[PDB]
Parts: C-alpha cells; structure tokens; sequence
RNA sequence: CUCGUAGCGGUUCUGACGUGCAAAUCGAUCGUCGAAUUUGGGUAUAGGGGCGAAAGACUAAUCGAACCAUCUAGUAGCUGGUUCCUGCCGAAGUUUCCCUCAGGAUAGCAGAAGCUCGUAUCAGUUUUAUGAGGUAAAGCGAAUGAUUAGAGGUUCCGGGGUCACCUUGACCUAUUCUCAAACUUUAAAUAUGUAAGAAGUCCUUGUUACUUAAUUGAACGUGGACAUUUGAAUGAAGAGCUUUUAGUGGGCCAUUUUUGGUAAGCAGAACUGGCGAUGCGGGAUGAACCGAACGUAGAGUUAAGGUGCCGGAAUACACGCU
RNA sequence: CUAAUUAAAACAUAGCAUUGCGAUGGUCAGAAAGUGAUGUUGACGCAAUGUGAUUUCUGCCCAGUGCUCUGAAUGUCAAAGUGAAGAAAUUCAACCAAGCGCGGGUAAACGGCGGGAGUAACUAUGACUCUCUUAAGGUAGCCAAAUGCCUCGUCAUCUAA
RNA sequence: ACAUUGUCAGGUGGGGAGUUUGGCUGGGGCGGCACAUCUGUUAAACGAUAACGCAGAUGUCCUAAGGGGGGCUCAUGGAGAACAGAAAUCUCCAGUAGAACAAAAGGGUAAAAGCCCCCUUGAUUUUGAUUUUCAGUGUGAAUACAAACCAUGAAAGUGUGGCCUAUCGAUCCUUUAGUCCCUCGGAAUUUGAGGCUAGAGGUGCCAGAAAAGUUACCACAGGGAUAACUGGCUUGUGGCAGUCAAGCGUUCAUAGCGACAUUGCUUUUUGAUUCUUCGAUGUCGGCUCUUCCUAUCAUACCGAAGCAGAAUUCGGUAAGCG
RNA sequence: GGUUGCGGCCAUAUCUACCAGAAAGCACCGUUUCCCGUCCGAUCAACUGUAGUUAAGCUGGUAAGAGCCUGACCGAGUAGUGUAGUGGGUGACCAUACGCGAAACUCAGGUGCUGCAAUCU
C-alpha cells in the first residue's frame, strides 16, 4: 500500500479550520513508561508467591496491524490520526504507478 | 448429543395467540429522521403561526 | 456389482445432469438412436408404429440399449435391415448417484437414466403398410426389456411427421412437400416470395 | 458455512427486465414525491446507491422525508408478534407512485362530485361500492339460435 | 545336595463348601524340609510417611495412599423425592448471546394485578383497485449449455488419390429427435405488500430563517362547505394501555411440497393440523388415523363405524362377478 | 512375592561391569541445633546403579539429549557497587559471578543401526561399483522363535488325516 | 579475618506441590470447521428456513484499482501490407457486449461503471437519523441528510473510499492525538501522576479464560440423551427364484444351459436407526437335550432327458424317517 | 403536412435490400490567420454561406422481408395448481368434486406516437 507523505486534509487547528497541507508519518506506539498506574499496580501484585496473576495471552491470530497515519499541519502544528485497513505491506514513500513500462524479474 | 437444530413449527401459533398489532399511528409524528433543514425552518414556521394566532385572539 | 434397476426406479430427486458441478459422469451405453434405413425418404415409410409409456418412471441406459438390440434383431431377420427406420426417441440424460456409516453421504455418479412420462413415446418405427405386423412383434418383444407397462400405438401421422396421412396427401399433390436428407421441408404463406420461388418451385403453377 | 449477506438470494430480483437494460429513462427523475404519498418500492439494479434491502422489494409505503435525490419511506415490517416501523432512505429511481392511490383519489373527487347533484335533489345517492351482485332475470331467445350440442366424444389416441 | 516326617508354604482338582464350620475353611494331591530355615518375647522404623529378595505388595478383615475427630450441612449444570380439597385460566420444547450443547441469560408462549375509556379501533377472511415474485408448467428451427440423425455449399485450415478426381474432416445455411437444481424470451395456482377517507376532500389565505426568477412551492394552520350509504363485504366475542411473574428453551407424529440416502419405525427442512398436555365413539388391540374434544343428569337425533352369531342394529332389497 | 482369584518366564542371587568419594568427603537425614545415619567405618571401604552362574562373545555410532571438562573469554550477565544529566523522585551508560551459548570427551549413558538404478561368457542373483541423505548405516550371531501382519509362509519330518 | 552464619539477588531444581488440557460430531477417537464470513444453489416464485447438503471464494489488494472531467469503444470475425506465416504492426468493414471492471459467484454498466489522457485527495471534520444481522443490544458493513472544508468540471452536478453484495474485535491495561482543560483534598511553584474526548495495540474458539499428556489401578454423579451382544425396522451386499431369448448344446433357443436387460424372495451372511436395556437381559465356542421350518442329501412314489442298459442330470408330491 | 432545436414513452421507432424527396431547414461541402486540438484542419476548433451537390446523411415508400407490437372461443379450459374424500391402484401414479388457470405453437392485424418552440411554394 502506497500512501503519499504529504496530504491536503481538514485541520481542526482552531486557526486553520480548513484544508491545509499535512506532513505524514506512520504512528509507532511509544515505550511502556513505568510509573503508569497499571504498571505500578502490576508491580505490587506480582510480588510474593502464587506466581502469575493477570492472564498471559497466547492464541494470537492476526497476520497484520492496521497502520495509523500520524499527520501534522504545516501551518499550526496540529496533528491528526487517520486509520487505514489491515495490510501486509505499508509503503509511505513515493514510487508511484508508472503504467506503460516493461516488467522484470 | 445429536439435537434437532432448528424448526419454525409452532412459531406462528405463538405469534397469533396475542394478536399481532399494527404499530398504532398518530397524528403529528416525531420529527426525528426529517431533513434537518426542513425541521429547522418548521420551528419558525409554527412559532410565527402561534404569534399570529395568539395576538389575533387575546 | 451394480445396484438393480428397482433401486433408482422412481423419480424421487430432481433432474441432475452433467455440468460444471458433476464433472465425473460415467457415460451411457446406448449411443445409437437411429436404425434401419434412416436415409430412406419420407414417402418410403408411411406407417409410424410407436412404443408409448403408460407409467411415469425411469428407463435406464442399459434398458434402452437392450430393447434396441432386441427390436433391431427381430425386424432384420424377418424383413431385412432396409424395411424400417427405428428411431429411439428417448435419451438418457439423468445422472444417478451412489453412496459407497451414514456419514459423508453425498454420492458420486453411478448411471444414466431417462425420465419418461405417462403417454411419452419410447420408440418409433416407420415402415410400409405391409410390414405392420412384423413391426408390432418387433416392438412387442421390446416390451420385456423395460420395467413398467408400454403400449403399441398405431399412429395416424404419416411416418415421422406431424401431419396425418390424408393431410400429408393433400400437401403432396400440391407443392408444399419436398425432400431433405432425413425429413421433408414445408411451404408457408410467409417470408419473401423470392425464397418461396428459389426453394419449392413446383408450386405456383 | 452459511451466507447471509445484504444482496444474498437477490439473483433474479435485482435483474434488469429483458431488453430494458441501460440508462434510467427521465420520467423517473421528473416524478414529484410529496410527504404522505404512497409509493411502491422496486429496486433498480443499475443504481447501486440508495438501494433498498431485499425485504422491501414489492413493499408499499408512505413518504415521510424528502432529501436531494431520495425519499424517506415508512414500511411496516412484521418482527415476531408485532409490526415495527421501518424508515428507509431510498433514492427516487427505486421508487414509483402506487397507481391504486391515483385510483382512490379520483373516486374521492368523484364522490364529492356525485354528492353535489345529490344536494340539488334526491338525497342518499348510494355512492358506496357494491360487489358483483347475482344476475337478474333473462329471457333467452332462440331465433337463429336453436339449442344444439351433441354428446361426449369417444376415446381416440390421435397420435 | 537329595528321598521324606514334624514343621513351614500353598501347585492342581479350576474337588467339597459357596445364606459356609470358616468375611479364605475343609479334603486329596502337592513345594520345601539343617538353612537366604521356622518361630516366641523384647526393640526400632508411622501416613504422602514407613517398609518392600519389588506384587503398587504390606502397614489391625482398611492401601494406586491407613485409622480417628474437626473444618463440614464441603460442592453438585446430576439422580431420587417434595405432604389437603375445589374453582378459573393455561403453556413450551423456538429466537439471539454464552468454554454454550444434561445449563443459563434474553425474546416468545402463560397467569395475575389492574388502569384509561366505552364500540372506538380492528380482523390467521373475502371483494374492488394496485404492485411485487421467477416456482410448477412451458422453451431450445429464442441466448447460454447439452444432445440425435441425415441434406446443400469443393480448401499447401497436412484429406493421401491431378504434381481438376467414388474413396473431404471440420465449418456455414436450412431441417430433425431429445433435455437442464446452481439455463432462459414467457409464465401460473397457492402464498404476499398497500389502499378502500373526518388525522378526509374542497375553497379562501395566515406563518417561515426552508425553497422559488418571483408568497413561488413546501410544511403546518385560521375561517368557511359537506353527517353517518361518511365513501366495499362479513364479523367483532368490549377497545386501548401498563406492571409484574411462573414454567418452558430434550420433542414427536400425520397430510402435502422437500434435501441426503437403494431404503428405513433413518438423518434434516417448509406450511398446517395433532400428540406431548386428552379423555369420549370407531379403527379387535395402538400417543398421533376417522368422528368428536369433556360440569352433573334425563329425553331425542346423529357422526365415524356398522347391522349372520359373539354384538345394539335388515340371514334387507336390487344388478352382476367370483 | 501378589494374606483373600495371578508362584511365574517376575524379584533376588553369586559372578560381571559402570559411577562418586581421601573426611573441611561421597550418599542420605533433620524445622533447626554445640543435630544425625553409613561410622565401634577409611578404597580388599562406603555409597549409587546396570546386567545376572559357567562356555563363548559384546560389532558400528558422540549428530541428538543427558553427564562431564585446570577447557573460549565484550555473546548474554541479576542484585549490590561506579559514573553522566536532572532540583529530585527517576532515566541512561559502563563494569558485569554462577548458569546458558562455544569447543571437547563419554554408548556395560539414554538411545540409533538406510533407499533408487545398472552391472559376472546364467534370464532375473549381485562380490564390486554411481548418487540422495548418515553420526553410524544391524557386525558376530539367531529366527514364521514367548519377537513375522501377510501366514494355516515354503520344504522335510511326525500322522490314516 | 577465608570458609561458616544472617539477608537479598541470578541459575539449577517433575525431588516435592497445585492447576490446565474447548466445542460440533449419524456413539466417542481421528480427520475436517459446517466455530466469525460472502456468492449461487438446497429453498418448495414476499421474507425466513436445517444437514459433517452441494459448487466456489474470506482474514487480502489498491494513492489508484479512490474522486471529478473530457475523448474513445471492447471480445471477436472478415478482407487488405515487404520480411510476416496461425498468431509482430498498419487500414477498412461487421461487431448489444459475446470483452473489461483487483480477487469467488451472482447482479449492474456502451457518447459508461470499461480503454486513454488532465486535475486532485471527500480514503476529510462534527453531531444526529436510518438499513441489514437483530434482543430491534453490540460489532462490522452500508444508505440518506445536515453544518463545514476541499477536490472537480464550462456547468448542471458528483465525491464522507473501492459499481453492489465478504474482507473483521468488548471491559481492564498500554500508547497516541486533542484542550492546554479538571484534580492531586493545609497552601503554592515545578516535574510526575491521575482525569475527559477520538484512535491504536487483541482476543480467528472471531460478544473475547492465561494451560501438555496418559490411565488396563482408576474413582464419583449420572446417561440407553450414547458405542457391543440380543429383539424390531430398513435391505446397499450375500444367497435363492422368475420373465425374455441373442446364442451354447453334432442339426435344434428352452433335454440341460443362457448374454444384454428385467421382476421379486430371505433375515440364518455382511451393511444403515441409536428404538429398548447402564439401580448388570451373565458376553464366543463346545457338550447335553428337545422341538420347529423346507429352500430335500438320503429313503418312498413319480414326471423329463441329448433316459439303450448301468450310472447320472433336471423337476414334482413329501420334513414320515435318518 | 414538411423541416429544425429541445424532448416524453423507448423497435409499431430496430435491421436487410431497392426506389423517391417540391420548397424550406438540415447535411455534405470551401479555407486555415485567429481561439483550439491533433502523427495528420479526417475528428475537434475557428470562417465565409462564399466554389457546388442532394451522392451520402436524413425523411418516406416498397418487401406474401427478418425482427418487434396488438388481438384471438388459436392452442386450451390444456399443462400446472389450491381445496376434498375410510375415492381407484400392489405401487408408480390416476380419476372425480369445488375453484384458479398458462406458455410454446397457430391465424388475423400493424410498423412510431406525441409535447414545446421556430420556419417552409
Ligand atoms: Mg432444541
Ligand atoms: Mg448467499
Ligand atoms: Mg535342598
Ligand atoms: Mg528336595
Ligand atoms: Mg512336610
Ligand atoms: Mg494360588
Ligand atoms: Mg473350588
Ligand atoms: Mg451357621
Ligand atoms: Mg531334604
Ligand atoms: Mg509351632
Ligand atoms: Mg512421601
Ligand atoms: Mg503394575
Ligand atoms: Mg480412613
Ligand atoms: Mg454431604
Ligand atoms: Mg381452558
Ligand atoms: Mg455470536
Ligand atoms: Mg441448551
Ligand atoms: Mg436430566
Ligand atoms: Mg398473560
Ligand atoms: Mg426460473
Ligand atoms: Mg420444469
Ligand atoms: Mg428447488
Ligand atoms: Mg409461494
Ligand atoms: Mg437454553
Ligand atoms: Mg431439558
Ligand atoms: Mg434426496
Ligand atoms: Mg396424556
Ligand atoms: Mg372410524
Ligand atoms: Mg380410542
Ligand atoms: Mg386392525
Ligand atoms: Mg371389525
Ligand atoms: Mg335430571
Ligand atoms: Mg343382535
Ligand atoms: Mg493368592
Ligand atoms: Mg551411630
Ligand atoms: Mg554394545
Ligand atoms: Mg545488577
Ligand atoms: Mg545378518
Ligand atoms: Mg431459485
Ligand atoms: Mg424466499
Ligand atoms: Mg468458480
Ligand atoms: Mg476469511
Ligand atoms: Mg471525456
Ligand atoms: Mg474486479
Ligand atoms: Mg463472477
Ligand atoms: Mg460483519
Ligand atoms: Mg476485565
Ligand atoms: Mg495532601
Ligand atoms: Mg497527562
Ligand atoms: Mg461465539
Ligand atoms: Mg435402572
Ligand atoms: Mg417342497
Ligand atoms: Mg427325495
Ligand atoms: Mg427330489
Ligand atoms: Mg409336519
Ligand atoms: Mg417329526
Ligand atoms: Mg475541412
Ligand atoms: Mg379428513
Ligand atoms: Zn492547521
């Protein structure tokens, strides 16, 4: 899946409130950040005996994750989050479809 | 065990023991589902009708 | 080795022919449907004698071939192979299944059958009027190869046509009758007059 | 497994009515729908947007909402032991007027008209419709028409 | 080491007995009989422990985990049972979700309590008008796809036979026989949607920020016109509404149309009627068939079925057949 | 030895072999102990196993997994300790023991022990040979055996069968 | 001043402990997914409708294969061009779609929905309404609006992803975007944490537990809701019959036979129901002993022969007796 | 009545062959500086109705035309189907009773109608 890395979408930036240009990056999660409350509760609950308390999930079934485009307005730096479908490949760069050219390999 | 999966035998006897009702229409339906532009004007087209009715009677 | 003809005798399931979902149909064993002097003209054989089913059933492809052999063998040994035109007017298109404890029961194709209505013609023999009792006994022996009950109806048509013997005659001194390979073409009051002249020119005299 | 999609079992129903494929003729787009008009739902397969679900093909209902290209139609749907009000957003090329309601509304104009000369004279003009009443007396003549038929025919096979 | 007593074991009769003499005996026949023998007393090892020349054997008739008491009335979607009478009403074995499929929840079916009112609004029905359907049938010299047989049309489309020929293949044109659950121009019956008016129709013209080039349209109105033949038929047993709650959520049969299966008192569907939950008359007998559904009695008449005798009722009448 | 349905081919056995241990020890107890068994002991001992008298032999395999090794030392390496930034809670980085990974030894440790094709002056048989994968490709022996489905294999013997 | 000891941290640790090992199922096991889906059929012309029914497809692909505009006609056939033929390009005629539209199938489409070109990001923001599955919950998909903001085109218009019908996911936790908004409860500042609105990360057993085996030592609650033995139904198969007669039988269908067909019989063979039996109907063979059937091996009496005799073979009555 | 522009229903209008068209409109037709587009003024754009023509388009007629459309007591009250019986039949199926009722075929007839505007010996 090919997505352009520059987009003209609506901005909820309270100054644009219109279609502006957006620079587009793919969204990655970010680190778990200990001292989150559910992580501190995880630390106090695993201590002692009896072992694992919360479930440890195993039967994963998806070959894919939905890709989230993490946009940013070029004018007011107000960011957006768009979501696409499941895809085994996600290409953010260029390499557009040249039509009348000979195949190879 | 092996079980009878599905049948609609006896389902219309129960459907008629309490007598199927048509949905009991009313004068003045709800304006949910109307074109919101039309409903928006209809608030004013009936407000001013009441002003021209209430002032003309008094 | 084969299930008897009483097993699939009655029509209990729908017509199940050979197409893009069956794909594995075992072929029939009646593959000849016209017999005798099939290239005789219409006028040589004026007398159509029929085998007609009085019961709604299935004739099998084995049975239609076996009755064809028996009826052909009698008529040639009495009057010869150019004294009749035996036409089997029945084609076995219906495919029968077979299952081979009750699980995965859906079947694999077994044999070919031919659904015949009450009043449907099985066989038709056209011949001369002198050879009539030969043809009946040739068809009377062919009854034994068939389940159900079959009738020997002397038709009133002229041969293998759809018009009666005197109706075919008044069309014959008149010019609406002319030969083809196996059958006879007829004249109409319709179409272009030039094509009514190209073919059929003995008319308009 | 089993398939229960939106256009399931709609093979012949959404088909396009032999030798009448192609574009929608323009009288469909010139028809005028008002709220309260009673319309017959028949989906045109060549228009895939605004297309009713297969339950509503042939159903008849009342226009309640009017948008740019679509009417809002109310259909009564039997669900279990009662009917529920179904509100459908269908474009006007799946929709025609019910010709019965044109036949009704002229009879309303007729019964208004027939009661007018009931007010000139002769009250109770008997304007209600009646069923096919039994026939009256006849006297059937025989002049040129003497009664003749023969008997039942015998059995012939006529093949 | 050997034969063989006492002893100590326990092979076979698969003996007796098998409510015994006996919760392991009795009898015969057997193994072994001077040692890794047999045995008394003392002593040690204790239950998830001991002990085991090892069989999960033995550890007080208890052993793949002793016995006693407590926690403990442990838990049970499983089986049994659940105690007086009469009256009235009266089911379900189906929906959706659930580590759900012997169970729940949820909707449906049922009862009760009523409440607001008083024949409105309706209806497992018809008629009239108006749609929708692609099934049965029909069709294949109509398309797609099968399939039968001859006709007419001459080509390095490799027909060998000249180096224009009896012994050409297909192809095209007109015919012909036979067909289709996943083919079709057509197209039923049955079933199905809507309408058949006062919340209506008509006239006048009031409002609006919607809409129009334009009070034009749209929607809702004021005022006025029409009264029960007020806009088909038949019925209506009161209509409408609310709350709460039980059981059920194993089904089965028959007619018709069905899928699978050679077939089934088979496995699965659809519509209806039944049984379950139901007696009564008939089918000798039978959950389901036929007739008909039930307070206690009397009289009459019937149903389905019968009327030689059992057995109430004509060894009736009639025409034949065997 | 299965008391009370199995007395046996099962268990034991001598013989054989393997393994661990020189006492601050091996093997095992115990909640701990200034606590125990072996042990009133000391490798001709004690402990842990396997096979099971004698005759005659115990082939090939260390790739797997276990066991073992004064073996390799920036692959991984927890806690403590060290350092940087921050106001600090904290974040990061370096260092990083055992153990794992790496290398090796061990089969009387657990265990394993092959196909297709053509070839001898017979027709196929196949000493030898060509590949596929091995760590090794079942040696010595023995056998329709208490181990072989086919199988009541084939032959001989026993019998009239 | 090292072992030892106390505490903590990494390893080792079935020696010991506890727990887990889904469901549907013509019994369970096995295989498969009918477990969440789509198209056509099943499915019987509204809708709905089962089977481990049938034929296929789903967990993708796409910045264009999305949006708009303009121009053009596609499969294929015929005739024509040097190499060049059966297939290279070129030109005309015929071409209702016989092509193509990402992917199955069905439907739809001819100045287009297809082919070529130009411009673009509407595959956008915000809140409701609606349709299907349906409890009228959720999820997914979709339809019509409305407020914006854009694309596009001359414009009317069209666009809230793919021409339509499938292509997907709760609480808790983590993360990101938004406001720079609420709180940290003695009062503040700064980090830090918590909060609100919208997405992501995932439960495919797809409304979503965190889980390897075996039991012949097994045990308990039940279950004929369930496998075997029997009885009963059904009868593929097994056997036994019959009709027809192409042929065999030196000639000659039928003395005796008999193909291709066809119609039945048996429940003693073998297959299908899980109907009855799980608070147990004692499971094979044999021995012993009785009776019954006749589809007759012998014996009695017969008929036929391709019956000279002798011996056979076909058939009848017949189960009295072996 | 013809014709043109815009249409409605979308073959009674389509397709095949041959023949006619007065006026008018429409068309073919002439040219390429401009606007514009192409490999190429054939398409498209632009220009003058100027050089000419009904040859084509187009309209209409002809055709025992093909097709399409309408009707039929044409098939045919047929096939099918709803409902009923302790009807028939071993069954397959069938007959009757009260209803509903085709299609193919076959004959007959037809071959655009019409709206708004504008013009035409
Ligand atoms: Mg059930
Ligand atoms: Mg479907
Ligand atoms: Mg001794
Ligand atoms: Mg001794
Ligand atoms: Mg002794
Ligand atoms: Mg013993
Ligand atoms: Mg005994
Ligand atoms: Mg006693
Ligand atoms: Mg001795
Ligand atoms: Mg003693
Ligand atoms: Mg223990
Ligand atoms: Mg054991
Ligand atoms: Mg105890
Ligand atoms: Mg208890
Ligand atoms: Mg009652
Ligand atoms: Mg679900
Ligand atoms: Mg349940
Ligand atoms: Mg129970
Ligand atoms: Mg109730
Ligand atoms: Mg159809
Ligand atoms: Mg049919
Ligand atoms: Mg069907
Ligand atoms: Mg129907
Ligand atoms: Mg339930
Ligand atoms: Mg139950
Ligand atoms: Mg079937
Ligand atoms: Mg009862
Ligand atoms: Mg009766
Ligand atoms: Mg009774
Ligand atoms: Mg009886
Ligand atoms: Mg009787
Ligand atoms: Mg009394
Ligand atoms: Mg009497
Ligand atoms: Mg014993
Ligand atoms: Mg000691
Ligand atoms: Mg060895
Ligand atoms: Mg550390
Ligand atoms: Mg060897
Ligand atoms: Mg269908
Ligand atoms: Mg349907
Ligand atoms: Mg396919
Ligand atoms: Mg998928
Ligand atoms: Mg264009
Ligand atoms: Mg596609
Ligand atoms: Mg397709
Ligand atoms: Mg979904
Ligand atoms: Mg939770
Ligand atoms: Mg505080
Ligand atoms: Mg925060
Ligand atoms: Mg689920
Ligand atoms: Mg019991
Ligand atoms: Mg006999
Ligand atoms: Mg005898
Ligand atoms: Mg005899
Ligand atoms: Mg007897
Ligand atoms: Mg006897
Ligand atoms: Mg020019
Ligand atoms: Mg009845
Ligand atoms: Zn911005």
């Amino acid at each position: 899946v090919n997505v352009p890395k520059t987009r003209k979408t609506y901005c909820k930036g309270k100054t644009c409130r219109k279609h502006t240009q957006h620079k587009v990056t793919q969204y990655k999660a970010g680190k778990a950040s200990l001292f989150a409350q559910g992580k501190r509760r995880y630390d106090r609950k695993q201590s002692g005996f009896g072992g694992q308390t919360k479930p440890v999930f195993h039967k994963k079934a998806k070959t894919t994750k939905k890709v989230v485009l993490r946009l940013e307005c070029v004018k007011c730096k107000t960011r957006a989050q768009l979501t696409l479908k499941r895809c085994k490949h996600f290409e953010l760069g260029g390499e557009k479809k040249q039509k009348g050219q000979a195949l190879q390999f | 065990a092996k079980s009878k999966n599905h049948t609609a035998h006896n389902q219309t006897r129960k459907a008629h023991r309490n007598g199927i009702k048509k949905p009991k229409t009313y004068k003045y339906p709800s304006l949910k589902g109307v074109d919101p532009k039309f409903r928006r004007n209809h608030k004013h087209a009936l407000h001013g009708t009441a002003k021209a009715l209430a002032a003309a009677k008094k | 080795a084969r299930r008897p003809a009483r097993c699939y005798r009655y029509q209990k399931n729908k017509p199940y022919p050979k197409s893009r979902y069956n794909r594995a149909v075992p072929d029939s064993k009646i593959r000849i449907y016209d017999l005798g002097k099939k290239k005789a003209t219409v006028d040589e054989f004026p007398l159509c004698v029929h085998l007609v089913s009085n019961e709604l059933e299935q004739l099998s492809s084995e049975a239609l071939e076996a009755a064809r052999i028996c009826a052909n063998k009698y008529m040639t040994t009495v009057s010869g192979r150019d004294a009749f035109h035996l036409r089997v007017r029945v084609h076995p298109f219906h495919v029968l299944r077979i299952n081979k404890g009750m699980r995965g029961a859906w079947g694999k194709p077994h044999g070919l059958a031919a659904r015949v209505d009450i009043g449907q013609i099985i066989f038709s023999v056209r011949t001369k009027d002198s050879n009539k009792d030969v043809v009946v006994e040739g068809l009377r022996r062919a009854r034994y190869k068939f389940p159900g009950q079959q009738k020997i109806i002397l038709s009133k048509k002229w041969g293998f046509t759809n018009l009666d013997r005197p109706e075919y005659l008044k069309k014959r001194e008149a010019g609406e009758v002319k030969d083809d390979g196996a059958f006879v073409k007829f004249l109409s009051k319709k179409g272009s007059l030039e094509n009514n002249i190209r073919e059929f020119p003995e008319y308009f005299a | 497994g089993k398939s229960h999609g939106y256009r399931s079992r709609t093979r012949y129903m959404f088909q396009r009515d032999f030798r009448k494929h192609g574009a929608v003729h323009l009288s469909t787009y010139l028809k005028v729908y008002k709220v309260g008009d009673i319309v017959d739902i028949k989906a045109n397969g060549s228009i895939q947007k605004g297309m009713p679900h297969k339950f509503y093909q042939g159903k008849t209902g009342v226009v309640y909402n009017v948008t740019k290209s679509s009417v809002g139609v109310i259909i009564n749907k039997m669900v279990g032991n009662r009917y529920l009000e179904k509100r459908l957003n269908l474009r006007v090329e799946h929709i025609k007027h019910s010709k019965c309601r044109q036949e009704f509304l002229e009879r309303v104009k007729a019964n208004a008209a027939k009661r007018a000369e009931a007010k000139a004279q002769g009250v109770a003009v008997q304007l209600k419709r009646q069923p096919a009443q039994p026939r009256e007396s006849r006297i059937v003549s025989t002049e040129g028409n003497v009664p003749q038929t023969l008997a039942p025919v015998p059995y012939e096979t006529f093949i």
